């Protein structure tokens, strides 16, 4: 499931595109602009733990019971945003790690 | 025998390109059309769907002298591709791929019942026991 | 269900019941009736079956062994040959009016296993069937002692007004359809 | 909850070496809640399609490419509910693919295949959730297993032989109770295959031992058949209920 | 948790109520959504009406999802564009040359012809969907959608699998058809090779 | 001429074609065709009670397979093509069908090489990322917003009045192609205060709901 | 045997087949009982 599954939905349909709108009257601006998202490869961290400093620590499963947290790993994905922003500077592409 | 003792033998080849698509126009042997009948004929893609998707429609010996539709299969290259093989004066095969499946089916002429100005209701009182007279009252 | 009693499980045992009869339900889950006998039917069996022929229920569908439908020009010189001497025989029978009367034919075969089974007569099926469905129905049978028994019916078409009259756009009734609907009526209605 | 009312709890019989009949709770639950056998197991689910274009190869045709009609004749084979296809010779792609089966190029951890000639149909089912157990696997009313392949078994404390291998050795297979529909099961290997009372020597595979059937609490009383039934269950509860 | 194992069609007696026999298969996506897709076919035991047909109780009706309204099966077919029954019939089975088979689909087939049109059956299950005003075009295009979409996911949902979804009815039906007429054995719910 | 216009001439030539079935793999071979596309040689033998015809691959190619026949009966198939100058031509009727298949050459363990020498993908399973922490940079002002900045200082809607007359100008030009407009879009063709436009449009012409709530303002009439 | 006949005694033990046959048996007598113990209570408050 953690291995295929999740990453099955992640493969099945998370690309989105939007459209501005047209808001007529403006000009001779070409067109409405749009953008498109994309999404590859998810990432998980092993089992980890933020300690009130804000930095990461081990999520040891004994530390898990002691301090009464739960027992969790951080989940983390490539994604990619994609411009066929309507406009002559088609295909421009940007990469997220989110 | 010759088709119990003839033996030969024959070269083929599979050319990378062609100058038209190579396509199936398939048949019901049920219906044993003769293709003699078939003075001229025009196929133009179905204009229900209002382009290399689109259904073909058929039209043999004038627009209502013959008329067929056909739907493309779902595969045809999805596991194995099909070939055409023909045979040149020289004896040497020719083999030509098929680009897709369509299936051609007989098409009744002018008939049109409604169904529509009463008689989805009609049916409704339906006690199976007239249907001829309302295709006369239209 | 510990009870055998040479007999149905009747009464269904105990809280069910209970319930139920706590909750008073216009009917109850297993109905049960016990048919006591005087005089001779409490020692004679015999009797004690002429009364279960008597109390019990039967329809007509319990009692018919196969249905047919048939196109018979004649009903003397009927297609079915077999019966052909059957229908020509008979002459007594008003044939006068039965020259309008269904050409479509219906025929009906009986179960002589049942016949030994309820122990019944053709005579009794015969006058059941034309008091129910009345005068229009015409209806002819062979004797038990037949190869087979069948009985044939017909529709009575009194050689009057019964021959689109009045044109009425509404076609009264088709023939086919009508001894489909008799039939559906025929097994599925009559009690015997 | 859904479909209630006339249904209710007793047995299936072909619960019979995938739940302990005594593992239950005592309260209202009882029987409608169940535990695990001891060696059952569960499908993971996995796709028939590369093995589908395999069946395309080894000669099963397509729904579209043939009229049902004029193949009046073949065997139909079915995959997770879907019609697959048809084969004119089912006994050889029954036995080749058992074969492929037993040759662990197919998963007998996932893969059912199962034969109706009743039906005339061959259904095959590789979704998750399907319950399978291993068992002995009889050749010629004889088991498949040799003894040298216990001494491997004794290798396997030093040295290596997974139990992956004895199931790649194909001496046994995993099985679902559609599977048990069709196979000829023995309950032990000696006594079966005596032939001079042979009532039947059809035999196709073989139980492990019948204690595979128990639960982790049944396991634990000894001889719970000079026992009354019940008093196992009582046990399995308060097995439980027990401090320790 | 212990379930019905799903994309498996299963008869069961509903005579409990008006319906003399049903057939029942869910067809949830492999791994899309998994919507169940329930689907019935149950058959009808009101054995009888008054002087219109005297023969009612062979007419079977399907349920079609989100419709609000059960719907003779030969309707679907009709839908399907198989105008000519001996098509139907291949469909229902490969082989027709058993009179039995041929006369309890009979009832059926004189249900078939107060439509005959696959536009009008489209409409006409639509029109038994919603009311989307006199628009037939999208009680058209809805039916068109529930056939591709909502009728039997599990086997595809592309528009040239619609003759393919076609094929499984038809057995479908003639499992229903088996068992209605007997010569199949009615489905056990106990049994777990039926659950997941 | 016309170009749904079907050519028939192989048709009502009788013209007959054959029809093979062939493996991906062998058809991938195929794609890669000896010289100008030849891939070998057919053999042809016929006896009094056996028929064999299997095919050779050119040496070339090769850096025999069997046909088996097919029925076509049940289903009469011709073939019909599209040019790339779309013109339309039946070529011919199917007068053969066949599948080329193994023989004697494979058990398994190649099909098995074969089938994963095809894939050679890791059919999409989350392979690790064993573990990170890309914690994402503050831009000390919304981005977007500093984006919106460069762009905003550019101009203001804050306009100046000169302009009752060309404003009027302007309605002529928009009312001229339709009665009635709404306010909003009213504002698009200014770059003043709806106030001070609620002023003009209450100066030349009166509003409306239209029936549909939304202030549409339209010339007077009158 | 093929329809549940325990022949062997309670000291003679029981087959893998019996043991399972007498398993459902158990059940029929404890789903009864709880089933029994919870429509008394109802009943009684009906009667009552």
């Amino acid at each position: 499931f953690i291995q295929m599954s999740v990453q099955r939905i992640v493969e099945d349909a998370p690309p989105i595109d939007l459209q501005a709108e047209a808001q007529h009257a403006s000009g001779e601006v070409e067109e409405p602009p749009r953008y498109l998202l994309k999404f590859e490869q998810i990432y998980l961290s092993k089992p980890t733990h933020w300690e009130r400093d804000g930095a990461p620590s081990p999520m040891m499963p004994n530390e898990a019971r002691l301090r009464n947290l739960t027992y969790s790993a951080p989940l983390y994905v490539d994604i990619t945003k994609t411009v066929i922003k309507e406009g002559e500077e088609q295909l421009q592409t940007q990469h997220q790690k989110t | 025998g010759p088709s119990s003792q003839n033996v030969t033998e024959y070269v083929v080849r599979v050319p990378k390109n062609t100058t038209k698509k190579y396509n199936i126009m398939a048949f019901n042997a049920a219906d044993k059309v003769n293709f003699a009948t078939w003075n001229q004929a025009r196929l133009e893609r179905d204009l229900s769907n209002k382009p290399e998707d689109q259904p073909w429609l058929l039209r043999v010996n004038g627009k209502s002298g013959r008329k067929f539709k056909g739907i493309k299969k779902g595969g045809v290259t999805e596991n194995t591709s099909y070939y055409i093989f023909t045979q040149c004066p020289d004896g040497a095969f020719e083999a030509f791929p098929v680009h897709n499946w369509y299936n051609f089916t007989p098409l009744a002429r002018h008939r049109t019942l409604t169904a529509e100005e009463a008689e989805e209701e009609w049916e409704r009182r339906n006690k199976v026991l007239n249907h001829f007279s309302i295709m006369q009252q239209r | 269900f510990h009870y055998a009693g040479v007999s149905a499980k009747n009464v269904t045992l105990g809280v069910p019941r209970l319930k139920e009869l706590i909750n008073i339900s216009k009917k109850p889950k297993t109905p049960s009736l016990t048919v006591f006998l005087l005089g001779q039917s409490a020692r004679d069996a015999e009797r004690a079956k002429d009364i279960l022929c008597r109390l019990e229920h039967t329809t007509l569908r319990k009692v018919t062994a196969n249905t047919a439908i048939y196109y018979d020009p004649n009903p003397q010189s009927t297609v079915v040959a077999e019966d052909q001497e059957w229908v020509n025989v008979y002459y007594e029978m008003p044939d006068f009016d039965v020259a309008r009367i269904s050409p479509w034919l219906l025929r009906v075969e009986l179960d002589r296993k049942h016949m030994t089974d309820r122990k019944l007569t053709m005579e009794q099926i015969a006058e059941k069937i034309n008091a129910g469905f009345g005068d229009d129905l015409n209806c002819i049978f062979n004797d038990d002692n037949a190869e087979k028994l069948v009985l044939r019916i017909r529709i009575m078409n009194s050689d009057e007004n019964k021959m689109q009259e009045e044109e009425e756009v509404v076609d009264k009734m088709d023939d086919d359809v009508f001894l489909r609907c008799i039939e559906s009526n025929m097994l599925t209605d009559m009690t015997l | 909850r859904d479909g209630k009312l006339a249904k209710p709890r007793q047995l299936h019989n072909t619960l019979w070496g995938m739940v302990c009949p005594a593992e239950t709770p005592e309260g209202h639950a009882v029987g409608l809640v169940k535990n695990l056998a001891l060696m059952a197991y569960i499908s993971v689910g996995s796709q028939p399609s590369p093995i589908l274009e395999f069946l395309e190869e080894w000669s099963m045709e397509n729904l579209e490419e043939i009229s049902p009609a004029a193949i009046a004749d073949a065997t139909k084979i079915f995959v997770n509910g879907c019609w697959v296809g048809i084969h004119k010779d089912p006994e050889q792609l029954m036995n080749t693919l058992r074969k492929l089966r037993r040759q662990m190029d197919i998963i007998v951890s996932e893969v059912s295949m199962i034969r109706d000639i009743r039906e005339r149909e061959i259904r095959i089912y590789t979704d998750a959730g399907r319950i399978c157990r291993p068992l002995l696997i009889v050749e010629k009313q004889k088991l498949l297993l040799k003894k040298r392949h216990i001494d491997q078994l004794k290798e396997r404390e030093y040295n290596n032989y997974s139990w992956q291998d004895l199931v790649a050795s194909g001496v046994v297979e995993y099985i679902d109770t559609l599977e048990e529909e069709t196979v000829m099961l023995a309950m032990t290997p000696d006594d079966l295959q005596e032939k001079e009372v042979a009532y039947c020597s059809t035999y196709t595979h073989c139980e492990i031992h019948p204690s595979m059937i128990l639960g982790v609490c049944a396991s634990i009383i000894p001889f719970p058949d000079h026992n009354q039934s019940p008093r196992n269950t009582y046990q399995s509860a308060m097995g439980k209920q027990a401090m320790g | 948790q212990e379930k019905m194992a799903t994309n498996t069609v299963y008869v069961f007696a509903k005579k409990d109520s008006k319906y003399a026999y049903t057939g029942e298969c869910r067809s949830c996506l492999e791994n899309s959504s998994r919507p169940t897709s329930t689907i019935w076919v149950s058959m009808l035991a009101r054995g009888g009406q008054g002087a219109k047909k005297s023969a009612i109780g062979q007419r079977i009706v399907a349920t079609l999802p989100y419709i609000k309204q059960e719907v003779p099966i030969i309707i679907v077919f009709r839908a399907l564009g198989f105008v000519s029954d001996r098509d139907i019939l291949e469909h229902i089975i490969y082989d027709f040359e058993d009179p039995e088979m041929m006369e309890m689909v009979k009832p059926s087939l004189d249900e078939a012809f107060v439509i005959q049109e696959q536009n009008v059956a489209l409409n006409f299950i639509g029109s038994r969907g919603a009311k989307p005003g006199v628009t037939k075009e999208k009680r058209i295009k809805y039916a068109k959608e529930v056939l591709q979409k909502e009728m039997l996911p599990h086997v595809g949902v592309s528009d040239f699998c619609e003759t393919k979804k076609a094929y499984f009815l038809g057995y479908m039906v003639h499992r229903l058809l088996l068992a209605a007429l007997g010569r199949r054995e009615l489905d056990d719910r106990d049994h777990y090779g039926n659950k997941r | 001429a016309e170009r749904g216009e079907l050519d028939l001439t192989g048709a009502k030539q009788n013209t007959g074609v054959w029809l093979v079935k062939v493996p991906k793999y062998l058809s991938q071979q195929w794609a890669k065709a000896s010289g100008r596309g030849e891939v070998g040689k057919l053999r042809i033998a016929k006896t009094q009670g056996r028929t064999e015809v299997s095919f050779t691959l050119n040496e070339d190619l090769a850096n025999e397979h069997p046909f088996v026949l097919q029925s076509v009966g049940g289903q009469t198939l011709t073939v019909f093509t599209e040019s790339s100058s779309d013109k339309l031509s039946l070529e011919g009727i199917v007068v053969q069908r066949a599948e080329c298949r193994p023989a004697a050459s494979e058990n398994y363990m190649r099909l098995k090489r074969l089938q994963i020498e095809e894939s050679s993908k890791p059919v999409r399973l989350s392979q690790q990322l064993d573990k990170v922490v890309t914690t994402n940079y503050k831009p000390v002002a919304n981005h977007q917003y500093n984006i919106e900045y460069e762009r905003k200082k550019k101009e203001d809607g804050k306009r100046a009045r000169a302009d009752k007359q060309h404003v009027l100008d302007m309605l002529f030009s928009a009312f001229e192609k339709h009665q009635y407009y709404n306010l909003k879009d009213l504002v698009d063709i200014t770059k003043q205060p709806v106030v001070y436009l609620k002023e003009i449009l209450k100066e030349i012409g009166v509003q409306n709901v239209k029936g549909i709530h939304k202030n549409t303002w339209e010339l007077k009439p009158e | 045997e093929s329809r549940g006949f325990v022949e062997n005694s309670y000291l003679a033990g029981l087959t893998p087949t019996e043991f399972f046959f007498h398993a459902m048996g158990g059940r029929e007598g404890l789903i009864d009982t709880a089933v029994k113990t919870a429509e008394t209570g109802y009943i009684q408050r009906r009667l009552i």
